[PDB]
């Protein structure tokens, strides 16, 4: 039952509700896996 | 630029440098090894024989 989000077009910093394991790519921000 | 309305782009799947690493398998497998490798293990042959 664990999952991820994925935002757009964020330089993730207008995220909201953010904790530890984050990751920016190409497409986007990737929070949830490392 | 500056994204107008409410629209996107999108990124591809495979970047640009991984498509031109396929290519570049191929050139290889038939300059080496003939027809050989489209249809099990590659064998050598030398080129002008080829
Ligand atoms: C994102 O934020 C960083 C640090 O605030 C900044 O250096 C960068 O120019 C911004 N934009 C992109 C596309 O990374």
């Amino acid at each position: 039952n664990q999952v991820a989000v994925l935002y757009q077009d964020v330089n993730c910093w207008r995220v909201y509700s953010t904790g530890s394991n984050v990751f920016q790519t190409r497409a986007g921000c990737l929070i949830g896996a490392e | 630029a500056q994204k107008f309305n409410g629209l996107t782009v999108l990124p591809p799947l495979l970047t640009d440098e991984m498509i031109a690493q396929y290519t570049s398998a191929l050139l290889a497998g038939t300059i080496t090894s003939g027809w050989t490798f489209g249809a099990g293990p590659a064998l050598q042959i030398p080129f002008p024989m080829q």
